[PDB]
RNA sequence: AAAGGUGAAAAGAACCCCGGGAGGGGAGUGAAAGAGAACCUGAAACCGUGGACUUACAAGCAGUCAUGGCACCUUAUGCGUGUUAUGGCGUGCCUAUUGAAGCAUGAGCCGGCGACUUAGACCUGACGUGCGAGCUUAAGUUGAAAAACGGAGGCGGAGC
RNA sequence: GCGAGAGCUAACUUCCGUAGCCGAGAGGGAAACAACCCAGACCAUCAGCUAAGGUCCCUAAAUGAUCGCUCAGUGGUUAA
RNA sequence: GUAGGGGAGCGUUCAGUCCGCGGAGAAGCCAUACCGGAAGGAGUGGUGGAGCCGACUGAAGUGCGGAUGCCGGCAUGAGU
């Protein structure tokens, strides 16, 4: 069910938020299958041909971060900040 | 209140110190010397202790003014 | 010699030190005649009274 | 109501069952010695407590409890018979700062402590 | 995202110690104390099962050792550091061979030791535990 | 013309007290000892984020060892045959697999087991 | 040496209350007494009252990061906020150094003051500009809620 | 570490040469540990493969497989 | 990434100028889970009582944790 690194387990109907996929405010996106998101229990090749769809949901600037660094003894202390960029996606599983 | 200045014509100034942003403390002057030294006169010609080129040298001829013609 | 503290004490061990420095409250009863309030085993002092009469009202 | 103003004008400040001890010679922390017995008692037990706890600040304190007991049931209507220590705290005065000499040459700040010494005295009821 | 779980069950087991040698059982017995066997498994939960030992009494150690095998018991006084040999100790009270050796093998936390309570130590056949119906482990490797 | 700090100092001071709360004693109230304890805090968030992504990974990795061995394989086993039959599942799911999901994990363990001989 | 501030105006608080007093609680004035004469704001260290959650088998640069508990809901019901238990992990800062947690220097804490500047119509460069084989004034003069005049000298022009 | 000198084929020794490293280098390993073995950290991730180094428990990972050795706890500190 | 050189900027005051607010309430102060890559800067609520934000440009006594720094206040040692 992996999607940009991330595997992801779903059951049906869900928000999951992933990466800065493709389009806005709903577009339609699907993927192949690793694993059966419940019953009977499939995995691999035996289980791509079993898919699920997933219909986008939003695009977001996540919640704040800092990055800050230290090293004693020279004055190096570094301050920056960061929000990771993310889709939210609604799960249509077949 | 118009106008603008000349992109490049001015140049902010050096404050030396604040921060480590920035240049943290020494001021561009590193650890100790005679250098670091709040103190005038070095001063320019002034190599090693020692004897200098400049007084190491022939001392050639004088020095007369005269007329000197205008091109 | 001259033995001094080697760091400032917090405001926690200081409040800890303190810790029983707590009064203990007066045990006190009513004084069966003028009705004040005694001391056990000394003179309830408004009347004067341990039985009979004392020290002067 | 709408303006902080029209607030001011309206209502005024009515403080029950207060009274301050203000500018008292005494250091704070001896005060409140006495002061930790009081609170939250019966308002007459205070006055008898108070008349056999053999420390100096009984008596400021003591003082303290007749003027709240005064101000609540004048000036606020309150119910003697029922009445006691909802609060009671004191904290620092200007701290009076005198030089004592010493051993050789050295001298020395020493410090007479002032203190705010304050009762809240109040209605106690169950149900 | 990844589930934490919730300490139902307290599970109950019979290790009997006859004729197995100490690191062995010392580990089979840490493990099981420990938690490591639970899929479920969780580093600030203390989900692991309690362990009854049995003929602490009967545990094989391996020769020469327990005429080798020094115990160092430090008294916080000059001339303390006293010893005791496997055997003496065995004869002694063997129960705090079975605990000294459990208890290397479990974290040295305000959490392992609080594990250790979940050992009950023994010798011969009989524990007062027959309440706690504890389900008879095995020795193995798995 | 003269410019006091006026403010600013304050200003980046409370930054800092702000930031600095639930600190035991001096360190969450005086603001050097705040700043200061602050420089290591930034230490130990760096790695610290690096760290728990493999924190992480070990807690999966010892559910799973478990899984396997539940029934007979070893961790290393079970992997191994989940990767020869390709099953190439992030192990994170396989934990969840493994402690929330029984008759799933025991499939799994017999097609990694299938594969291996 | 440090010393500054009630209010718009003294209208400066008659008068009742606890106390010898000091001080306060009313009243009354005022717009406000959240200005009452220790009288503009009232930061921080620092001392206290109350409340939440916690803490008496525990080993600690006091944090981090993960999870559970409990609590709260005005940028705030989720990526939550406060607090906490358990875990992993973890050698204060600065300066000085071949090398600092260092048992090496500095410092009780918090405020506020505290240090790479100015001058010269000097030197030499980078950016820019205006005129450009040409470029330029100084002292001064006059006017001056503004600036203009001022070639005396300066730099370029040819080297050896 | 390899080359030599002064030393006592002493030194966390000193004076040259030479490579790398720390200095100015975090990250894993060597329990702990500037120098050593792996490796050069632009942010984010509750994603995967490896290096040195490891895989009974503490503590991730074979209480692995087969042909052996030592029985001395050698391993877990020296010699004629 | 240390000494160091370079690049872009955040904040403070005074000043020229414009947008403009303010007794239905300015600055300053107090709380907070918003925004910006960071210096920082906004929203609202409580304080206060008469002044001030913003843009562009100019000039600086222009940003402090250290100096056994200076002034002042308040802590420790101690109810000793
Ligand atoms: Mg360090
Ligand atoms: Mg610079
Ligand atoms: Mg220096
Ligand atoms: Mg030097
Ligand atoms: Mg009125
Ligand atoms: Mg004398
Ligand atoms: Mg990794
Ligand atoms: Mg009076
Ligand atoms: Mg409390
Ligand atoms: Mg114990
Ligand atoms: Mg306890
Ligand atoms: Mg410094
Ligand atoms: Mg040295
Ligand atoms: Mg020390
Ligand atoms: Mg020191
Ligand atoms: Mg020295
Ligand atoms: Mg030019
Ligand atoms: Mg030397
Ligand atoms: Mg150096
Ligand atoms: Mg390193
Ligand atoms: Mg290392
Ligand atoms: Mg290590
Ligand atoms: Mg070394
Ligand atoms: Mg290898
Ligand atoms: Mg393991
Ligand atoms: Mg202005
Ligand atoms: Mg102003
Ligand atoms: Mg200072
Ligand atoms: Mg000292
Ligand atoms: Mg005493
Ligand atoms: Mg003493
Ligand atoms: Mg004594």
């Amino acid at each position: 069910i992996q999607t940009g690194g991330k595997q992801y387990r779903v059951s049906e109907g869900d928000v999951i938020r992933v990466e800065s996929l493709q389009g806005e405010a709903g577009d339609k996106v699907e993927l192949k299958a690793l694993f059966v998101g419940g019953e009977q229990t499939v995995f691999g090749e035996d289980a791509g041909k079993y898919t699920v769809q997933a219909e986008v949901v939003e695009h977001g600037r996540g919640k704040k971060i800092y990055i800050r660094k230290y090293k004693s003894g020279v004055q190096y202390r570094r301050r920056t900040g960061h929000r990771q960029n993310f889709t939210a996606i609604k799960i249509l599983g077949i | 209140h118009d106008l603008k200045p000349t992109p490049g014509s001015r140049k902010d100034r050096k404050r030396v110190g604040r921060g480590p942003g920035g240049t943290d403390k020494t001021a561009g002057r590193g650890h100790k010397g005679q250098k670091s030294r709040s103190g005038a006169g070095k001063g320019a010609f002034f190599e090693g202790g020692r004897s200098r080129l400049i007084a190491r040298l022939p001392k050639r001829g004088f020095n007369n003014v005269g007329t000197t013609y205008e091109v | 010699k001259h033995p001094v503290p080697k760091k400032k004490t917090s405001k926690s061990k200081r409040d800890m030190r303190r810790s029983h420095h707590a009064l203990t409250a007066p045990n006190l009863t009513e004084c069966p005649q003028c009705h004040g309030k005694k001391l056990s085993h000394h003179i309830c002092p408004n009347c004067g009274y341990y039985d009979g009469r004392q020290v002067l009202a | 109501f709408r303006n902080k103003k029209q607030r001011k004008q309206q209502v005024k400040l009515r403080k029950p069952g207060f009274a301050v001890a203000k500018y008292v010679r005494m250091s704070p922390r001896k005060v409140r010695l006495v002061v930790d017995v009081i609170r939250g008692k019966s308002v007459q037990d205070a006055e008898d407590l108070l008349r056999f706890i053999p420390r100096s600040a009984s008596e400021p304190v003591a003082k303290v409890l007749n003027s709240a007991k005064a101000n609540a049931l004048h000036n606020d209507e309150m119910l003697e018979d029922r009445l006691f220590v909802k609060e009671a705290y004191v904290d620092a005065g200007p701290t009076l700062k005198r030089l004592i000499p010493r051993a050789r040459g050295s001298a020395n700040i020493i410090k007479k402590r002032t203190s705010h010494i304050t009762i809240i005295v109040a209605e106690k009821g169950n149900k | 995202k990844t589930y934490i779980p919730k300490n139902d069950e307290q599970n109950w087991v019979v290790v009997d110690a006859s004729g197995v040698p100490l690191g062995r059982l010392a580990t089979l017995i840490a493990s099981r104390i420990r938690g490591k066997h639970r899929p479920d498994f969780t580093p600030n939960m203390i989900q692991g099962d309690f362990v009854v030992v049995i003929n602490a009494a009967q545990v094989a150690l391996t020769g020469k050792k327990l005429d080798d095998k020094v115990y160092t018991r430090y008294t916080g006084y000059q001339g303390g550091l006293k010893t005791e040999t496997a055997r003496e100790a065995l004869s002694k009270h063997p129960e705090r061979v079975i605990e000294h050796a459990v208890f290397g093998m479990l974290p040295k936390g305000r959490q392992g030791r609080a594990m250790h309570t979940r050992l009950k130590v023994y010798a011969g056949e009989t524990h007062p535990h027959s309440a706690q119906k504890p389900q008879v482990l095995k020795t193995q490797p798995l | 013309p003269r410019a006091k700090t006026g403010i600013v100092r304050r200003r980046r001071h409370k930054k800092v007290l702000k930031r600095a709360k639930g600190f035991w004693g001096s360190r969450s109230k005086q603001y050097r000892n705040a700043f200061q304890t602050l420089l290591n805090a930034a230490t130990y968030e760096y790695r610290d984020r690096r760290n728990k992504k493999r924190d992480f990974r070990r807690l999966w990795i010892q559910r799973i060892n478990a899984g396997a061995r539940l029934h007979g394989m070893n961790y290393s086993t079970f992997i191994n045959g989940l990767k020869r039959a390709n099953i190439d599942l992030n192990r994170k799911v396989l934990a969840d697999i493994a402690a929330r999901e029984p008759e799933a994990f025991k499939a799994l363990v017999d097609a990694s087991r299938n594969a291996r001989q």
